[PDB]
DNA sequence: ATCGGATGTATATATCTGACACGTGCCTGGAGACTAGGGAGTAATCCCCTTGGCGGTTAAAACGCGGGGGACAGCGCGTACGTGCGTTTAAGCGGTGCTAGAGCTGTCTACGACCAATTGAGCGGCCTCGGCACCGGGATTCTCGAT
DNA sequence: ATCGAGAATCCCGGTGCCGAGGCCGCTCAATTGGTCGTAGACAGCTCTAGCACCGCTTAAACGCACGTACGCGCTGTCCCCCGCGTTTTAACCGCCAAGGGGATTACTCCCTAGTCTCCAGGCACGTGTCAGATATATACATCCGAT
């Protein structure tokens, strides 16, 4: 048979029957939504890195990934992804 | 071998995507214009394409290759994979 | 203050309607501080089981759930040896809707019926999921000496 | 929190820790990586992708449908201020164009 | 004494036919034989998935839809509603792409 | 018809509701319990849980979070409250 | 009696003079505080380097030159010599800094 | 030692000076306040990245390598003062 | 060669080859580095900077000066084609801009 | 104090080979170093996700090549190919 | 078509000032030798997907024609911007003083990489029924010429 | 300002089909437990340069008057796209046939990481001098009004 091929596809139809809880969706539309959180997760991770390397460190801690989405991400979605992801943290570590 | 596929790209099929665009009236010496820019362009993408390709040692141009092309020259395509 | 005031309704609606084989009330001065004990469900191998469990209450309430931990030992599946219980409702999918009488008999509920899906302790709810006869001695035989 | 369950729950995600745990150490990203990045970026990721979702099934019963399809995708990203921010240089395949016509071209 | 409709009453209607779609404009068979065409002078007995014809077409069609937008305003900006061939050249300038 | 006082109220505060807020879902409840619930809670709705994070980055930035229409009734029948609270 | 030159043969002459020569062309201390008054705005009690005032002014200016020769070609397009505040807009729309 | 109205700072002649450099012959009576709108725009989006880059370092002074790292994300590379 | 000199002079440039080794394995690019990776790098390098050095003091010497300063590199680099555009998107400081103006601008003769 | 390294010496010795009469100022060399770390980053990254996409491990002079041929323009790409493939020749004997 | 003002720019000369180029000490990074292990090269096998072909039908392209609207040229008005001049403002240069904070060194603790077992999350393959596409008939709404 | 007729588009009901979603089996990667070396967190210290102040010059900014030339509106002409009918071309679709190359697995060898030792190349620092910027005085190119 084929080999493995890993995807965010059950992930991302587990956040979709939370919002709409009788709403389905097409393949090319889950595909574009892996392509979406692929590219972001890059872009998010390869910012964290630079970021990393000009302050002379080794690690990529939860400072240099929030700090990221601070300078990535717009105005106001910096602001709530930054909320979330620090209420996510707090409820990790507790 | 194949010569002259430009005029492929015919009129109408001009004169659609002009008014997806939102062009109510066109002269008619847009046509070439287009079609010397849509050459162009196919030329740019498909260069670093068939490089990818040729890198990889194989012999098809994947969909990959072109998804990667498009990423490079700044222009990130969503729906066939990547 | 918000969490005071809330604390004050959930104990007048506790004196008007006592709840069900359950009671709770703060044991000291504080009232973030709570005592509850539950009897052992009829339709449970825990008949005549009585458990002793310590309310903690967070200072931003309702908003974060508070902590609830069994001061007696108790055997089963979602409960390890410090008293500490496994329910979704406690910490994973808790809304400022719900009340400490919703959790207590959300508790009691599990006592009726475990969770195998996500235990907390493999050991046992691998013992749970094979047989019932040593499960049920075991459960007695502690419950017999350790709850009353 | 307390320890011996499934990473994803105990910060109340959706997304997987442990498979952008591995993706973070062996994407050539750093030589070491910290034990709370992974949840962080988890938990942006799931936010991003709840947002656009909602807006998308959104966009979808306005037009009657239960399912989101590629036009639906698109109509959700453009009509939202950061999101086109965010993806502006993003082409979405089958998505069409907003409906623009300008104001000089309408009849008198 | 037949129904006409007067000039510019049509092409309205065309362009609300089709930014409402989302199918490809350009016709299949000639784009693959001008793919297949521009690619064998980099390299000779190459091959195409099927994909790549479509990811291709998509991206062209896109860049051709931007473009005919910034010549419909530059178009626009002259005081006319006609777009010429000095209105692409304006736009591509502009952009970048050109210099 | 016009609801009495027991069915107009929020299931956190417990006590009288006032500017009521009306989810996607249609569940009711005080504006102070939604803002505090941003804060600190998971975003979702407290009854149902019903993400609407875009609802309230959409309603904040115009300040229409409030049911302009039913807090007016509300407000019309029990005025005296507004003084002790 | 007195000489005096046409209206358009000064402003040739600067446009050569300042196109020749490569120094800074926005007084130094005010752009120093303007910078300042900003990054108190985001941040307060904020320090700077010389060299990082230095580096801002340089990038405004040339991202302002190349703004007013988009400028320029856009007014020109329209059959014009004076520049207006639309060109500005239009180069920023096409160039994609406003949409 | 607040600061107020500084953007007038930016005079019509260095405007005048910068259009010279740029090509231009004639300028309208309007360009000025558009091209401060536009300078200003320019400069917060430069100095909150060079802001935030110097409080991820815990630093309470702005270094040359934060404006140039900001420029460099923004698209603008800065050859010069470091990099 | 004769795996005695060093390895910039074995390879015949002037750039360093163990500077550049250490900076590809430091940087986080990969999890190894091949043997002959540095010695390209270090050419290419070499021979961009000797054509834009090359270019910046034809126009030094027609500017009857015998220093490069940064105008001579930015005139260097637009007047070229090529170099134009791989630094299309790059602002050199203290520069200037190449002298043009638009035709219609002139005077009527 | 501290050590700062920099490419300012080996641009000093290819002017000298160029131009052996022309000198060159300070803010010259700061932005020649410049142009050389930049150049320095582009060429690594983009081999380093060429290296990346075939599923390998390594960086060989391939992945550098392609990535020169991907980065620079054409006339400057087949110099720049020519003079690395001598530079790799030489060295390897 | 120059005729001569009149202005500004280019050219040659003296000088003198700080940045550029080079010499010196040293110490930290690069070179040399050696070992081990796994990553990549090579060969063989499988079968999937790409290329090529044929016939039909019919949707879309091509060609032509009448004419109406839009592009382009020409005139005229007046007002807004350029140029030159005198007045007023604060930039720029120099020098002094002070301390906030960047940069560096030394200890040491807590966080993260590595390794072995093990089992449940998630991937691959199957199957089914409902959501959406399609077809046919009718109702609604822009559109245009004529009063 | 209007009424009516040809025409394009939207609503609604019935039929069919194919792919979205859920289930079952299973392999492998994520979890748990323990160990150890080292990154960076914190504290103390130094001394650099960023901030603040003061006085003098004169350079650039500012306000103003005159005038002219360029923008904007209006009118006219003509020709070139647009809408519609008819004919020709080939795109699209369904089917069959073949084999080229993508994808995978087993085996092996040689190329690179890791460690230790040693020494010399490049960096920080200091100093001599000439390249070029500035002031001064001619000489030519260019603009402007008008014979
Ligand atoms: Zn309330
Ligand atoms: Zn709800």
């Amino acid at each position: 048979k084929r080999s493995r091929k890993e995807s965010y596809s059950i992930y991302v139809y587990k956040v979709l029957k939370q919002v709409h809880p009788d709403t389905g969706i097409s393949s090319k539309a889950m595909g574009i939504m892996n392509s979406f959180v692929n590219d972001i997760f890059e872009r998010i991770a390869g910012e964290a890195s630079r970021l990393a390397h000009y302050n002379k460190r080794s690690t990529i801690t939860s400072r240099e990934i929030q700090t990221a989405v601070r300078l990535l991400l717009p105005g106001e979605l910096a602001k709530h992804a930054v909320s979330e992801g620090t209420k996510a943290v707090t409820k990790y570590t507790s | 071998v194949l010569r002259d596929n430009i005029q492929g790209i015919t009129k109408p099929a001009i004169r659609r995507l002009a008014r997806r665009g939102g062009v109510k009236r066109i002269s008619g010496l847009i046509y070439e214009e287009t079609r010397g820019v849509l050459k162009v362009f196919l030329e740019n993408v498909i260069r670093d394409a068939v490089t990818y390709t040729e890198h990889a040692k194989r012999k098809t141009v994947t969909a990959m290759d072109v998804v990667y092309a498009l990423k490079r020259q700044g222009r990130t395509l969503y729906g066939f994979g990547g | 203050h918000m969490a005071l005031k809330r604390i004050n309704k959930e104990l007048s609606d506790l004196a008007r309607d006592p709840p069900a084989q359950i009671s709770a009330g703060p044991v000291g001065d504080d009232m973030f501080h709570w005592q509850a004990t539950i009897m052992g469900p009829n339709d449970s191998p825990y008949q005549g089981g009585v458990f002793f469990l310590t309310i903690h209450f967070p200072t931003d309430y309702p908003f974060k759930p508070p902590k609830v931990a069994f001061t007696t030992r108790i055997y089963h599946p979602n409960i390890n040896s410090n008293g500490s219980i496994c329910l979704d409702i406690l910490r994973s999918q808790w809304s400022p809707a719900l009340t400490i009488s919703k959790v207590l008999l959300s508790i009691a509920s599990l006592l009726d019926d475990p969770n195998p899906d996500d235990p907390k302790v493999p050991e046992i709810a691998r013992i749970y999921k094979t047989d019932r006869d040593k499960y049920n001695r075991i459960s007695r035989e502690w419950t017999q000496k350790y709850a009353m | 929190s307390a320890k011996a369950c499934t990473r994803s729950s105990r910060a109340g995600l959706q997304f997987p820790v442990g498979r952008v745990h591995r993706l973070l150490r062996k994407g050539n990203y750093s030589e070491r990586v910290g034990a709370g990045a992974p949840v962080y970026l988890a938990a942006v990721l799931e936010y991003l992708t709840a947002e656009i979702l909602e807006l998308a099934g959104n966009a979808a019963r306005d037009n009657k449908k239960t399912r989101i399809i590629p036009r639906h995708l698109q109509l959700a990203i453009r009509n939202d201020e950061e999101l086109n921010k965010l993806l502006g240089r993003v082409t979405i395949a089958q998505g069409g164009v907003l409906p623009n016509i300008q104001a000089v071209l309408l009849p008198k | 004494k037949p129904h006409r409709y007067r000039p510019g009453t049509v092409a309205l209607r065309e362009i609300r036919r089709y930014q409402k779609s989302t199918e490809l404009l350009i016709r299949k068979l000639p784009f693959q034989r001008l793919v297949r065409e521009i690619a064998q002078d980099f390299k000779t007995d190459l091959r195409f998935q099927s994909s790549a014809v479509m990811a291709l077409q998509e991206a062209c069609e896109a860049y051709l839809v931007g473009l005919f937008e910034d010549t419909n305003l530059c178009a626009i900006h002259a005081k006319r509603v006609t777009i010429m061939p000095k209105d692409i050249q304006l736009a591509r300038r502009i952009r970048g792409e050109r210099a | 018809a016009i609801p009495s006082l027991s069915e107009c109220q929020c299931g956190i505060c417990m006590e009288i509701l006032v500017e009521p807020v009306t989810l996607p879902c249609n569940h009711t409840l005080c504006k102070p319990c939604f803002q505090s619930t941003v804060e600190k809670a998971s975003l979702c709705c407290p009854f149902c849980r019903r993400r609407v994070s875009s609802w309230t980055r959409y309603h904040t930035r115009r300040n229409s979070l409030v049911n302009v229409e039913l807090w007016t009734i509300i407000q019309k029948h029990y005025p005296r409250e507004c003084k002790l609270r």
